[PDB]
């Protein structure tokens, strides 16, 4: 491990694994677990009416 | 913003998308430190601030044609509200708040006016 050669770790996965949606925060395989994004929740806009 | 006046004492602020402003609703004749009695009669704006005009529907005004203070309040009938004239100003959404506060007090007259007076006759109103 120390040169570099070594075995893959392995996280086991629910269903058939078909492909992963992958944009430049998250990675979903076959497009699941999508969240709201806690950081972002408390930031808005101010209405144009007010 | 624009000014609504909701009844006889309350005045509503409205944004100019014709949406309310909360907590805007506020009672001017209670603000201006007058009793239930009163009723906003006029309104305007001058400078920044807004100038209102108030007048009791429980007035009572006495004319005697002797003495020297022949027009005056009739303190005896419970009568004594003479109008007022009140300067309102933004703290602030809208909060109110009062600057100046005028009263208007009943005319002075003359011996040469009591005279006149005296006499003085007026027809009942013209109607609808």
């Amino acid at each position: 491990s120390e040169i570099g050669i070594g075995d893959s770790t392995f996280t086991k996965m629910d269903g058939k694994l078909t492909g992963v949606v992958s944009t430049p925060l998250v990675n979903l395989i076959n497009g699941q677990g999508a969240t709201s994004d806690s950081d972002t929740e408390k930031i808005s806009f101010k209405p144009g009416n007010q | 913003t624009f000014l609504v006046k909701e009844d006889s004492k309350n005045v509503t602020a409205y944004t100019p998308f014709a949406t309310p402003i909360t907590d805007s609703k506020s009672d001017l004749v209670s603000l201006a430190q007058l009793d239930s009695s009163y009723q906003i009669a006029d309104q305007t704006i001058h400078n920044t601030n807004l100038f209102v005009l108030f007048k009791s529907r429980d007035v009572k005004v006495k004319y005697e044609s002797s003495g020297s203070n022949n027009i005056s309040f009739d303190s005896t009938s419970q009568g004594e509200k003479p109008s007022y004239v009140v300067e309102f100003t933004n703290s602030t959404g809208i909060k109110w708040t009062m600057v100046k506060k005028y009263q208007l007090d009943v005319p002075n007259v003359s011996s040469d006016m009591n005279q006149v007076l005296k006499n003085l006759i007026l027809e009942q109103p013209l109607t609808k």
